[PDB]
């Protein structure tokens, strides 16, 4: 009764009459035949009577009418747990790295409703980026939803990969799941975290532009769904069990486009943009997966940091403003700062973070909030940056020190730092200690600075890190500390 | 300084042009979007 | 009674065979037993044949097979009302989520399907509701047993005014409040709304223990979705029937459209305008119409309602402006703009704004500054590329009055300290009028734009300048 | 009869003729009635005008 046979192939579509006994998101299974060795899935999806139409997860073109099929039994899974860390996979879970079977004793379901409305708290813990710009101005939390919103080539996979980068002893499981990314891509982001020993911690899904419609829609679901395993259970990192996953939907446009010709080869009614009418349920069912449970119900999180590429700078378009009225807060990447010089082209103007204000470290938020203050006082003076000293009742000062802040901010690609680093550094900067330092040697100074911490003066760093929660940071003991190592590294080396 | 104003006046209008061009762009995208949406409702409805 | 039994599964929709003489009612609720002890209260909507009827998972149905027996329960989805609702979170089904225990049988259940108040029981008196919100209460005031709502974009601000309300209004009330959450996305929500009214205290007595609460969440199935705003109007038409105040908040009233167009995608409709339900004007109505405050009780309702994109002009918004007795619109370049009340002063009206209901100098007020508003949106063509400087004198002074202006309305909030480092700030209507009066006579227009930026009324503008100087 | 004079003079305001396509246009689509232009059935012109002349 849990056999059935196809008596059609269509576009990614396989209608299976005569397979009785199957829930209504089985993974079928497409039992190998002659010239195909290896089983391909399916999705049963609409359960009409007598015919169970069917997607299918890989290429349509190796099965045939009439094929055999076989019900599997369960609603589509994937395998979850320890022996997922360190493998690229399949968004069926099959390992894709070559390195062999993925290891498993529990699959847990894809497609599942969020942990709940009750069982949820407010964020408290930070998620250390390891970028200046991110970290101070636009804190996240373990449990935020922060999209990572901007153009083409902007920088948002490589602001995703330093995210990823800088929880190394952190005690955070981190999640790659690309979807649509071209192999190559896929594949340099894999080097990049095998080269600073990553993936350790780190899963990654891939779901290639190659490969089927079917696969890159169930690409984030199956990734969301390693993270709730990581999120409810937990799992043995560096010695010690870990609840906190941090997962990145790399290129949910592409899920949405993915799923909208997916519906559309359905023969589904499009709704705006010719995206399906359930574009945001997708969106959103994805998403609210990503909770921070309270400690009735474990006490994990699950961080999630969806990608959205825009067209010409356009935030008003369908898909954007759906990911954006689904997360907490955004992270806009301009295409005119980042071709400017800015890599880290943070849009300070308009990156927001709704929660993960709270869920900052104090250090970080105590030297912050001037920084904030200040870099809103430099954009309100941008449109008076046009006068031949015309304005100079501090306001050249504060513009010097605006553009000052604003060549801090700017950050080499993979080199994360520390919390204890970028607090220091950024104590250094509002506290009036960089305002000898020409503009374009600001960087290499913030540099020169850390090695200084790096080898002169460990302690300080340890000391800096200790206090980091307490109500008020700038104590007098790190305060004497930090003034005393600025003002001895301003003394032994140069201006820069 | 009339050439000035007028270069600055001259600036500001191509900005104009960019911002108009991408408007008209994205209604131009919008209108053709709804004109295949709504003939592939109109002739599905009535054929399969 | 009148089992049936499962034929088709596309989606959320089930259609399910029954017997000739037990065919379900239309909106009759029917129950899989699912296994486990836990059933899935479908909600039937059609009736196709010989007992076929197709119906609405209110679940995520993601698990059953075709040929499972379903149970009709014989009446439409009943959820508990009474004084038992007062300080519980509910689902669509009525069914208490929180951490304490279910509704006793003794509390009456309610169909939450009923038919919205006729024409006799309507109630027309109208009076001003002080929200202390400049904009909302100068542009366009809200009504007490009222209904207005909050329009916008995605990244504007909607949830952050409905807290903000909230937090103003909620610690007096005369009566009870109730939150449907359709669609709130649960972090903004019960993570935060129902933190935030165990906090405030009303005479030893939180806001929540006064306040009824129910979501249809975004992670919920579109059936949920599309009946929790049901279930939360019947929950507070118990308290409007005997006499009680009651204070509703329904955020996103959007999220109710989509999940119905949805579903009609699902159940084969014939779909109208941009993939949206054939139905979607009667939906409306439904929902709506059972807002409206009668002659035995005031409900007065602040709905927000989504804006897919920035499109003012989608039908849902669009149906959702004719049931309004207050409007209010955020605009994205107003909050990108840093303007964080980013209502648009032009795009909002108001039924009570009227120099009988409000008062003549409220009227005045408002209306120049809307008129002066207008001349700078005429303006901003010449003001893009020929610059302040080719207006005439009477127009410089008007474009500089409308940027103080548009400045002004901006205001900080109690819940929003964590993104501008300033305290809550409460304005009465009787100051924002003459605070905005005076901004038009004259005074002020020495002091520099920057000072009229997330201020109080108009003594605060003049406290900051006087302090800088 | 009006204020003792006859009246044969009347003044019909429909107050939406738009929300009266929008609901002839739910009861098209609803009996699968073909569309027409932003789905109106093809006699919503003929509708209005019966009314109108
Ligand atoms: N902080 C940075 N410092 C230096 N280079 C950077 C930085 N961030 C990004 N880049 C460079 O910018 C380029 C594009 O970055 P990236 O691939 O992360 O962007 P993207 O928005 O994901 O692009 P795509 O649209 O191709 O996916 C790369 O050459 C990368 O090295
Ligand atoms: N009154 C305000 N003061 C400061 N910031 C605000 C205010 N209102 C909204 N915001 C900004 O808007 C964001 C919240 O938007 P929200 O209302 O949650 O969007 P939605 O319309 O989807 O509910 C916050 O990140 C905040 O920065
Ligand atoms: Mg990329
Ligand atoms: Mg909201």
């Amino acid at each position: 009764v849990n056999v059935g046979t196809v008596i059609a192939v269509g576009d990614g579509v396989a209608r299976l009459s005569g397979l009785d006994q199957v829930v209504a998101s089985e993974i079928v299974e497409f039992p190998p035949k002659a010239g195909r060795n290896e089983s391909i899935y399916g999705i049963a999806l609409n359960l009409e009577q007598d015919s169970v139409a069917a997607i299918i997860l890989g290429d349509d073109e190796t099965i045939e009418e009439g094929d055999m099929v076989t019900s599997t039994g369960r609603v589509i899974s994937v395998p979850v747990g320890q022996g997922l860390l360190g493998r690229v996979v399949n968004p069926l879970g099959q390992p894709i790295d070559g390195k062999g079977p993925i290891v498993y004793e529990k699959t847990r379901p894809i497609e599942r409703i969020a942990p709940g409305v009750i069982t949820r708290k407010s964020v408290d813990t930070p998620v250390q980026t390891g970028i200046i710009a991110i970290d101070a101005l636009i804190p996240i939390g373990r449990g935020q939803r922060e999209l990572i919103i901007g153009d083409r080539q902007t920088g948002k996979t490589a602001v995703a990969i330093d995210t990823i980068l800088n929880q190394k002893g952190q005690g955070m499981v981190c999640i790659y799941v690309a979807i649509g990314q071209r192999r190559a891509q896929v594949a340099q982001v894999v080097g990049t975290l095998e080269r600073f020993g990553a993936m350790e911690y780190t899963i990654v899904v891939s779901a290639t532009a190659s490969e089927s419609a079917a696969l890159q829609y169930i690409a984030p679901y199956a990734g969301c769904a390693m993270g709730e395993e990581i999120m409810e259970n937990g799992v043995m990192l560096n010695g010690q069990l870990v609840k906190d996953a941090l997962i990145v939907y790399d290129d949910l446009s592409k899920h949405a486009v993915a799923y909208r010709q997916v519906s559309l080869l359905l023969r589904r009614p499009p709704g705006r943009e010719a995206y399906p009418g359930d574009v945001f349920y997708l969106h959103s069912r994805l998403l609210e997966r990503a909770a921070r449970l309270n400690e009735e119900y474990g006490g994990g999180s699950l961080t999630a940091l969806p990608v959205i590429e825009t067209q010409a700078n356009d935030v008003s378009a369908y898909i954007p403003t759906n990911v954006i009225s689904i997360t907490d807060g955004q992270i806009y990447l301009e295409s005119d700062l980042f071709n400017a010089g800015q890599r880290p082209a943070l849009n300070v103007g308009i990156s927001v973070s709704r929660v993960g204000g709270a869920a900052q470290t104090r250090a970080m938020r105590a030297v912050a909030g001037k920084l904030k203050g200040e870099l809103a006082q430099f954009r309100d003076l941008a449109a008076f940056a046009q006068f031949a000293s015309d304005l100079d009742a501090t306001t050249k000062a504060q513009i010097e020190r605006g553009q000052r802040l604003q060549e801090l901010l700017k950050q080499p690609q993979y080199q994360p730092l520390p919390v204890e680093d970028q607090v220091a550094v950024l104590y250094a900067a509002t506290n009036n200690y960089l305002d000898d330092v020409p503009v374009p040697l600001i960087t290499k100074w913030r540099d020169d600075f850390l090695a200084f911490l790096r080898t002169a003066h460990p302690e300080v760093r340890k000391l800096i890190y200790d206090n980091r929660l307490d109500r008020k940071f700038p104590t007098p003991e790190v305060k004497e500390a930090l003034e005393a190592a600025i003002k001895e590294f301003k003394a032994t080396s140069n201006y820069s | 300084a009339r050439m000035v104003a007028m270069r600055n006046a001259t600036n500001n209008a191509k900005d104009l042009v960019r911002d108009l061009t991408l408007s008209f762009n994205k209604a131009r995208q919008a209108a053709i979007t709804k004109e295949v949406s709504e003939i592939a409702s109109g002739a599905a409805a009535l054929t399969s | 009674p009148a089992k049936g039994v499962i034929q088709e599964i596309i989606g959320v929709v089930i259609r399910a065979k029954f017997p000739e003489d037990e065919v379900p009612e239309i909106y009759n609720a029917i129950e899989i037993p699912l296994g486990n002890g836990d059933r899935l209260v479908c909600e039937v909507q059609q009736q196709l044949g010989n007992g076929v009827v197709k119906a609405v998972a209110m679940g995520s149905t993601d698990g059953l097979r075709r040929g499972l027996e379903v149970i009709d329960t014989g009446r439409p989805i009943a959820v508990p009302v009474g004084p038992a609702t007062l300080g519980r979170v509910f689902n669509v089904l009525g069914d208490p989520i929180d951490g304490m225990g279910p509704i006793g049988p003794e509390v009456e259940r309610r169909p939450i399907h009923r038919d919205p108040p006729s024409f006799e029981e309507q109630n027309t008196q109208a009076q001003i509701f002080e929200t202390g919100i400049k904009v909302i209460d100068l542009i366009a005031p809200f009504t007490r047993g009222g209904k207005t709502a909050i329009f916008g974009g995605a990244g504007v601000g909607k949830t952050v005014v409905i807290q903000e309300l909230i937090a103003n209004i909620a610690k007096e009330q005369s009566g009870f409040s109730v939150f449907a959450g359709v669609g709130e996305r649960s972090r903004e929500g019960n993570d935060l709304i129902h933190e935030m009214k165990e906090a405030r205290i009303d005479e030893n007595t939180t806001v929540f223990d006064k306040t009824v609460m129910v979501f249809g969440q975004m992670n919920e199935p579109p059936g949920a979705r599309l009946r929790v705003g049901l279930t939360a109007l019947t929950m507070a038409e118990y308290f409007r029937d005997e006499g009680r105040d009651i204070l509703l908040f329904i955020d996103n009233i959007f999220r109710f459209v989509q999940a119905g167009s949805e579903v009609s995608s699902l159940l084969g409709r014939m779909p109208s305008q941009v993939g949206y339900q054939p139905t979607l004007g009667t939906e409306m109505g439904e929902l709506q119409e059972r807002i409206t405050s009668t002659k035995r009780g005031s409900i007065t309702s602040m709905q927000a309602v989504y804006v897919p994109a920035d499109d003012y002009t989608d039908p849902a918004p669009a149906t959702v402006f004719s049931h309004l007795d207050a409007t209010i619109s955020l605009e994205r370049s107003i909050a990108e703009r840093a303007i964080f009340p980013a209502v648009d002063p032009l795009a909002s009206t108001s039924r009570i704004l009227d120099p009988n209901i409000v008062g003549e100098e409220h009227y005045r007020v408002a209306q120049e500054v809307k008129r002066v508003l207008q001349r700078y949106k005429d303006l901003k063509d010449i003001i893009a590329i020929l610059g302040m400087e080719e207006l005439s004198d009477e127009d410089k002074l008007t474009v500089q009055r409308a940027r103080k202006i548009e400045l002004f309305f901006s205001q900080p909030f109690t819940v929003a300290q964590q993104f501008t480092g300033r305290p809550g700030k409460y304005v009465p209507v009787k100051k924002t009028v003459e605070s905005f009066a005076r901004l038009l006579n004259g005074e002020g227009d020495h002091i520099p734009e920057s000072f009229f930026y997330m201020q109080g009324d108009f003594d605060d503008v003049l406290a900051a300048y006087e302090a800088s100087q």
